[PDB]
């Protein structure tokens, strides 16, 4: 195997080889007989040149062996079934299940890095330890919900039926149209009003396969519900079942809290595990004539550019008018063709210009020629408006070279073409090695066409992928296989799933910020580089006021006053509807009337004080100012016009809705919203470059979808018809009764359903006749909401090849294009906080020094001596072993929350006296503490405060569970237990540090949660507004309504997730002949509004999803950094802030905190592990320490702190960890140090002292 | 008024909003006893209509303007007009009948379709027109 050729031949043919098995399905050969065979020709070729090449190097190559016999295998496998001796349908099937696994191969010489492997196992260690880390956290908080719901929530089998319905015969025919659930009470939950009926669904003699998976009966199911929640995928209507089912306030807390917690805070640490992990990447390796001339003139470049506007325009300006217009030569075609023929002239006379070596050498020039070859091709009247139409929707791209600051913003943001390449080129082989892993998993199954062809295996993929619709994806999988398999098959796919969402997703936020940052090199040397009547007015407006006085100095007394008043305000016009108005509502005018008079008063006190224009401290300065005037305005003459008929669309109605911006005050009248907006705006810049090439992309794909869709999305909505000539008379259409249950129909049953017009129509929601029409299509799609129902529509009703068009975009522009403006946000983000240009070894060093001045000593007493009681229960107390034993204790007594405490219900008895004996366990724990460290002691960690607190509960609730024993007793019990379960976060190491990490970032996000919230609130008064009255639709329902401000809160925070947002905002874009319209009010008509929909709707999801949702994810990004740690060799391990901890104490019988300069030398001397300073060989390094410690302070004794800011100074390498300011302070300091020891002559801080020392 | 069970005094049981005149003026035994199946069609498929829609629980509450009645109403009008595509004389109040397809859709809920064996994408249960077409010819009472 000398020849070189063999070694790309062999790669090429492991690609052919995952290609053929990827083919060897048994619909592939029904539908096509000949490949039954050629994929037989293929492997025996293949299995042939790969056993030869073995054989070739004998006379991971293991890897090599193991595939060369699944091909053995698979071959055999094959000649057998052609034999028909084996069915084509049998699970033999599966043997060819390693086979795509041959594609490593095909990549496996690229994995050359440019520096030793154990740089990338030590890389991949780091990784894979905090990725289990932050797994074990996400399991935490799963188990956790998982007991929540199945103690809060039950078995959603409660439905409503006809009345007279008898257990057996349960059919389609007995459920509600929409089918929906109840409550067996008479005040808790939904009640259905009469005609129907209450009744357990289970009870009637029904399978659960037919009820469904997904519920809160045990502790798996709760788990797996809990999990599919956390994607925010149908987590919404699990809500609606739940409120429906029991009280409202449990399914609010629940699920509001879920969604906070799990699908953003614990789904970012991942992301910033993923970041930290490419800053690591980053460390490890930084730690080594007449034509001619015109043709290059300004005007004929404009001219070009300019053409190619007008060809783009012309080419998406070819709407659907009807079948009755349209040829394969119209006029359309005759300008595509002009400017096809003025392009390749251009390109041509480029050619003859500057010679075609000097032309094809440019990068764009290639990219310009490709275009001329594909679209002098499209011109054909076989190629034209086919899958040629492409190149010709590519021309725009030349437009980028328009605007030279975009440009340079692409080359950045895309960075160099090497990472991003790298990572699409896995990420495409990841999917076809996935696909056809799956493909011939499933392809026998019977019944699950979804795996039946590489084409629909890959689509699945993909699907999960993009989380829209993958638990159904899951759920068709595992019905169609047994419930033998069906354990199996689910762990499958959501290992598939967990890998995909939270690493795949997350590397490509990570590669983009990565490019969006400066290289180290590049930061060091650019750090390098940079070394009368006004007086009561003034006294009136600027009076004002530990921090309780900080706080009430946070701003001026009349701004306090405008802030209450607003806030008033506000919670005044929560209350308004639209059938309670402000304006026939006195007790709602109040507020109003206020916030004017108030605000007037205000706005001249501050005028008469500061005038408004020309001044250092006007009024108007900002654009703050501008909006206040304008809210004041607004309000002002709303008040004095007061109209009593707001007709819809009106201009009336335009004030109402403008009025809706009054909590936008808050803005500016409190500092920390003022520096939120700030920081949010100061990248505007980015945001808008991110968002024209978004706009450019999606005007590419909608011009082409334009042309190759217009009017080919219409259908009979009779799925009998196929043809537009007998799409007329009526047809009995089925109404959707559930989604959710597969009740199957019986031979004698009929589906309910009703009689309809046969109407040849498009679908509601998309379509493809305008370039507008196709822009909002793809916007929808973008947000991957819905956008399974696009693909199925374009692959039904236009043809399955298109099904590439609608594959791209979802991935350039959801994969990539959305990931762009995370990375932008997140980059701001940092640079406004002022750690964008210091290197990753900085960053490493600010967070080690936060780290450690929030260490303070481990307060924990001596072991005592004088009593063998104390003595002998302590040494057993702090026994490691000790402490595993009882934290697996409370990890089992959780275990008794996997079932519903319930009185109806005996297996409640055991569990609870169960739980008992572990409280009674526990107590003795505490207790033997309280004797090993004494109540002083013990109350000394704030952890045993919350342990002593939770096994008092837990006692009180003994006692009153034996002496009264009701269902207030056990829901005591239950919430002791979980108490008791969250108590595990202090009982391990990175559970605890993961912990702090959300939780402080949850407390550093207050402000920008609360800047969401208000603009949250100013969409729901306007939605409730503009909304208030539409007739129900798809999506506005009983539960998705703006009727009132809490129904708009709610669906607003339901939109947030982007569950099912297109729908209400097609929903609420109703028009007649669809609703009754009203010349007098808005309020008494059910019609919606179109562009004030559109704009509603797109504005709020984009602001909110699209960018300050982002602003989260950085914060985690920050926070994780600062509070999680692992074992380094250049800075401070929590294994030796620990140890040195311990040896503190253990200097230092005092407590006091400080440790006299003579001690010092004592506490060094006994400093053992990572921290030694051996006496024997290293004095000099001892001797510089103490006489540190000593000087730092005139003979005073020294600080913990101090100790601890020497060590970590002395463990680091200054030089490549401190900054210029205190990299300079620090150095004079250790050389005056070490030149006033030695004139006075007359591990990790070793290695460092010899690195120092060496260098000098 | 003598509903069957001058010809323009003979209404049929179920679609009274016709007579016999303007079924034998527009569209005895042979054509009565048709007519009279034509009636009974209409009838079992207006009790269809009615058994979906008593399943709908958001009866009141879909809009502000329609109640089910007037739903019923229309969409028994236009059952009739659909097996009866005649033109009628007596009326007071004229309607285009093709009208009432679309009153339908204005005042009856909006029921989803299933999406078993198509994707609706969002379409209603009961639509009038298509994709580009001139909707609007016979005449009918305005029984609204
Ligand atoms: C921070 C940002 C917070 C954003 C909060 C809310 C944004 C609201 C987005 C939707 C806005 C839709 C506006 C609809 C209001 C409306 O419907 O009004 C129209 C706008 C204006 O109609 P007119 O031309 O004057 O009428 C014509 C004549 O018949 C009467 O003059
Ligand atoms: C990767 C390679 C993926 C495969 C590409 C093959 C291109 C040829 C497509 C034509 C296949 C013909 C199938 C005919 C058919 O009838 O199959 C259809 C399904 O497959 C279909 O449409 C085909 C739908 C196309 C899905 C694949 C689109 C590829 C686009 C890749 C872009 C994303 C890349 C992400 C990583 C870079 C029918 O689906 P239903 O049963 O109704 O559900
Ligand atoms: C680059 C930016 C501009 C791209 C070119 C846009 C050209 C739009 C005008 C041509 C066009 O598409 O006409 C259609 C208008 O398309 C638009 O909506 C243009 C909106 C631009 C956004 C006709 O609409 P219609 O008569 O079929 O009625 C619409 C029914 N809903
Ligand atoms: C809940 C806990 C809130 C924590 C607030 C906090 O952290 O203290 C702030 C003091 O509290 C405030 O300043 C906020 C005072 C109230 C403003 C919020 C009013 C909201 C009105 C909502 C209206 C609803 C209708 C100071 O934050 P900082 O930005 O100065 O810290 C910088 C960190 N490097
Ligand atoms: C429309 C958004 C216009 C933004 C204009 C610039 C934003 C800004 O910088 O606000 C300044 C003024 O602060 C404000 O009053 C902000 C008022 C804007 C409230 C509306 C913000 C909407 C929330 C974010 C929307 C995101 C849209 C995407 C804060 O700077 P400062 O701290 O220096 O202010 C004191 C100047 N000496
Ligand atoms: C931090 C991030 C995570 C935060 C998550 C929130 C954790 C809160 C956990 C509180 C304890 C929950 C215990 C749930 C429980 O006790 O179960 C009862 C849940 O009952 C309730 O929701 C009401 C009492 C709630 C617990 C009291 C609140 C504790 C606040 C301190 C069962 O009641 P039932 O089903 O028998 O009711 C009648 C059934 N037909
Ligand atoms: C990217 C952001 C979203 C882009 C979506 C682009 C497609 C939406 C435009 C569709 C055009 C065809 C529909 C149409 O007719 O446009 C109407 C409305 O088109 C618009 O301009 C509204 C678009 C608002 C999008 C706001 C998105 C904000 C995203 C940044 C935050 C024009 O109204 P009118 O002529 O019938 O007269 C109204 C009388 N009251
Ligand atoms: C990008 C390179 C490195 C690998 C990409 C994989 C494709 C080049 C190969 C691998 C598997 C092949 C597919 C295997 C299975 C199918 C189904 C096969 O038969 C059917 O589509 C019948 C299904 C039906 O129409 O009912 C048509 C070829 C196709 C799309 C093949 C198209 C070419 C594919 C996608
Ligand atoms: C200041 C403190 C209390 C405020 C008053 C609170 C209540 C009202 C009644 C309000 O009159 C109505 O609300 C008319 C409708 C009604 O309540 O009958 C006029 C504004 C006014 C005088 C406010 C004006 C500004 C005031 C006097
Ligand atoms: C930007 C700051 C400095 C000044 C803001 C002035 C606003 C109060 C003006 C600009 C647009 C005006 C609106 C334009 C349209 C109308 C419709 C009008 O009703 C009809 O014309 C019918 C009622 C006033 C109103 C809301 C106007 C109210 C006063 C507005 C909001
Ligand atoms: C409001 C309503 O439909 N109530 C029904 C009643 O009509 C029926 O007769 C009875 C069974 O006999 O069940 C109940
Ligand atoms: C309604 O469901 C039945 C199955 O009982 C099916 O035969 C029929 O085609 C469906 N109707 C439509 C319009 O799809």
């Amino acid at each position: 195997i000398n020849k070189p050729w063999v070694h790309s031949l062999l790669r090429i043919c492991a690609i052919i080889s995952v290609i053929s098995v990827c083919m060897n399905t048994p619909m592939t050969f029904e539908h096509y007989p000949p490949l039954q065979y050629v994929t037989f020709t293929l492997d025996t070729l293949l299995m042939f040149l790969y056993t030869a090449e073995m054989i070739a190097k004998m006379h991971w190559c293991v890897f090599d062996g193991f595939m060369v016999f699944c091909l053995w295998v698979s071959l055999v496998l094959q000649v057998f079934e052609i034999a028909d001796i084996v069915d084509q349908m049998s699970p033999w099937g599966m043997l060819r299940i390693p086979r795509p696994l041959i594609m490593i191969r095909a990549f496996r010489i690229y994995f050359r890095f440019e520096l030793p492997r154990t740089r990338i196992t030590n890389i991949l260690k780091r990784s894979g330890e905090q990725i289990w880390s932050v797994s074990i956290f996400l399991l935490f908080f799963l188990l956790l919900y998982g007991i929540l719901g199945v103690q809060m929530f039950g078995t959603f089998t409660y439905h409503c039926v006809v009345n007279d319905t008898k257990p057996g015969n349960v059919t389609w025919n007995s459920l509600a149209i929409p089918d929906t659930h109840c409550s067996p009470e008479l005040e808790e939950g939904y009640q259905c009003p009469p005609g129907f009926k209450c009744m357990d669904l289970e009870d009637l003699g029904l399978s659960r396969q037919e009820l469904g998976y997904s519920g809160f009966n045990e502790i798996g199911t709760s788990i797996f519900t809990v999990y599919e929640a956390a994607s925010q995928e149908g987590w919404v209507f699990l809500m609606y079942r739940a409120i429906d089912s029991f009280p409202r306030w449990r399914s609010y807390f629940y699920f509001i809290t879920l969604i906070f917690f799990l699908a953003w805070l614990v789904k970012n640490v991942f992301i910033a595990v993923i970041i930290e992990t490419f800053a690591e990447i980053r460390v490890q390796f930084q730690q080594m004539a007449c034509l001619q001339k015109m043709m290059r003139s300004s005007v004929f470049h404009m001219f070009i550019l300019s053409m190619v506007t007008v060809d783009v325009i012309v080419a998406a300006s070819n709407y659907y008018k009807g079948e009755n217009f349209r040829r394969q030569y119209d006029e359309f075609y005759l300008a595509e063709v002009a400017f096809t023929v003025l392009f390749d002239l251009e390109a041509l006379l480029k050619i003859w210009c500057l010679g075609f070596t000097g032309y094809i050498s440019s990068s764009l020039h290639k990219f310009e020629l490709l275009l001329v070859i594909g679209t002098t091709l499209h011109v054909y009247p076989d190629l034209y408006h086919s899958q040629f139409t492409y190149f010709q929707v590519l021309r725009v791209v030349r437009l980028i070279k328009i605007s030279p600051a975009l440009e340079d913003f692409v080359y950045k943001i895309f960075g160099p073409g090497k990472k991003l390449g790298s990572l699409v080129v896995f990420t495409a082989s990841l999917l076809i090695v996935m696909s056809a892993i799956s493909l011939q998993m499933f392809c026998f199954v019977e019944e699950l066409d979804r795996f039946t062809t590489f084409p629909r295996a890959f689509m699945s993929m993909f699907q999960i992928l993009t989380q829209e619709g993958w638990v159904d994806v899951m759920d068709q999988t595992l019905n169609a296989v047994g419930h033998m398999w069906a354990p199996v098959v689910a762990i499958y796919f959501i290992l598939y799933h967990l890998f995909a969402t939270l690493i795949l997703l997350s590397l490509f936020v990570a590669v983009i910020l990565d490019n969006l940052e400066l290289d180290e090199d590049l930061k060091k040397l650019k750090q390098l580089k940079q070394s009368r009547f006004r007086n009561f007015c003034r006294v009136v407006v600027r009076a004002r006021f530990h921090q309780l006085y900080d706080l009430l100095g946070l701003v001026t007394y009349l701004d306090w006053v405008m802030i209450i008043v607003t806030i008033c305000s506000c919670i005044s016009m929560m209350f308004e509807s639209p059938f309670r108005r402000v304006m026939h509502a006195p007790t709602l005018q109040i507020a109003e009337y206020v916030f004017v008079i108030f605000m007037s008063i205000e706005l001249n006190l501050k005028i008469m004080a500061d005038g408004l224009f020309f001044t250092p401290t006007a009024v108007i300065r900002d654009f703050g100012g501008v909006m206040d005037i304008f809210i004041y305005l607004v309000s002002l003459i709303f008040l004095c016009w007061m109209p009593q008929n707001v007709p819809a669309e009106s201009g009336a109605q335009l004030l109402m809705v403008l009025r809706c911006l009054r909590p936008l005050r808050i803005f500016k009248l409190v500092p920390q919203m003022r520096k939120v907006v700030r920081e949010l705006f100061s990248g505007f810049k980015e945001i808008f470059l991110v968002s024209i090439l978004l706009l450019t992309l999606m005007l590419v794909f909608a011009s082409f979808g334009v042309q190759l869709f217009a009017g080919k999305l219409a259908k009979c909505n009779d799925p009998n018809i196929i043809r537009r000539e007998d799409c007329n008379g009526i047809f009995r259409i089925n109404v959707s009764v559930s989604k959710n249950l597969n009740l199957k129909l019986r031979p004698g049953e009929k589906k309910p359903g009703f009689w309809v017009p046969r109407v040849w129509a498009n679908p509601r929601n998309f379509n493809f006749d305008n370039v507008g029409n196709a822009m909002l299509a793809l916007f929808e799609v973008l947000s991957l909401k819905g956008w399974v129902e696009v693909r199925d529509v374009i692959i039904h009703r236009v043809g399955p090849i298109h099904g590439i068009y609608i594959h791209v975009f979802v991935f350039l522009g959801c994969m990539i294009g959305l990931t762009l403006f995370v990375g932008v946000v997140i980059a701001n983000f940092n640079e406004n906080k002022g750690t964008a240009l210091l290197t990753v070894d900085q960053r490493r060093w600010e967070d080690l020094k936060s780290r450690l001045k929030i260490a303070q000593p481990l307060h924990l007493p001596p072991r005592p001596d004088n009593d063998g009681f104390r003595a002998k229960m302590y040494d057993i107390t702090q026994h490691p072993f000790f402490k595993r034993t009882i934290a697996l204790l409370v990890l089992a007594q959780s275990v008794l929350l996997s079932v519903k405490w319930d009185v109806e219900d005996p297996v409640t008895v055991p569990l609870a006296t169960m739980s008992v004996v572990f409280t009674f366990i526990f107590v003795l724990e505490v207790t033997m503490k309280i004797i090993a460290m004494s109540p002083a002691g013990f109350w000394q960690s704030r952890r045993n405060r919350y342990d002593l607190l939770v096994t008092s509960l837990g006692v009180v609730w003994v006692v009153l569970h034996f002496a009264l024993l009701n269902a207030y007793t056990y829901m005591m019990g239950a919430c002791v237990i979980v108490f008791r379960f969250f108590s595990i976060c202090g009982k391990h190491v990175t559970l605890k540090m993961l912990l702090l990490t959300v939780v402080v970032s949850m407390y550093k996000s207050f402000f920008i949660i609360v800047g969401m919230f208000l603009l949250l609130l100013c969409y729901a008064f306007a939605g409730v507004v503009l909304f208030g009255t539409v007739k129900y639709g798809e999506n506005i329902n009983r539960h998705a309504n703006f009727s009132s401000a809490g129904k708009a809160i709610t669906v607003l925070f339901r939109i947030v997730t982007g569950e099912d947002w297109n729908k209400i905002m097609h929903d609420c874009m109703v028009q007649p002949p669809f609703c009754t319209p009203d010349e007098f009010t808005y309020w008494a008509t059910d019609c919606g509004n179109y562009a004030g929909a559109l704009m509603y709707f797109c504005s709020f999801y984009v602001i909110i999803a699209y960018i300050m949702l982002n602003l989260l994810v950085a914060i985690i990004v920050e926070n994780f950094s600062l509070f999680y740690s692992t074992e380094e060799d250049q800075l401070l391990s929590y294994n030796d802030l620990r140890h040195f901890q311990i040896i503190w104490n253990m200097v230092d019988d005092k407590r006091e905190g400080v440790i006299p300069t003579f001690r010092v030398k004592f506490l060094l001397r006994l400093l053992r592990g990572r921290l030694e300073v051996d006496l024997d060989k290293d004095k000099l390094l001892f001797k510089h320490m103490c006489y540190e410690m000593e000087r730092l302070h005139n003979g005073g004794d020294v600080t913990f702190h101090d100790v601890l800011s020497m060590l970590s100074y002395r463990s680091v390498d200054i030089r490549k960890s401190l900054q210029l300011e205190e990299l300079l302070a620090r150095e004079q300091l250790e050389y005056t140090i070490e030149e006033e020891v030695a004139k006075q002559t007359i591990q990790s801080c070793s290695i460092i002292h010899s690195l120092r020392e060496s260098q000098q | 008024c003598y509903p069957q069970g001058n010809l323009s005094d003979f209404y049929l049981s179920f679609c009274n909003s016709y007579t016999l005149w303007e079924l034998f003026s527009g569209l005895c035994r042979q054509c009565v006893e048709a007519y009279q199946d034509y009636d009974h069609h209409a009838q079992e498929k207006y009790e269809e209509f009615e058994s979906v829609l008593h399943k709908y629980l958001q009866s009141e509450e879909y809009s502000v303007k329609s109640c089910p009645e007037d739903c019923k109403i229309v969409y028994k009008a236009w059952l009739c007009s659909q097996y009866f595509e005649v033109t009628q004389f007596n009326c007071r109040k004229t309607i285009p009948c093709k009208q009432y397809c679309l009153e339908v859709q204005t005042r009856c809920p909006f029921i989803l379709p299933d999406n078993d064996e198509v994707i609706y994408g969002g379409l209603s249960s009961f639509i009038c027109t298509g994709l580009y077409e001139t909707f609007l010819e016979p005449e009918c009472c305005d029984v609204r």
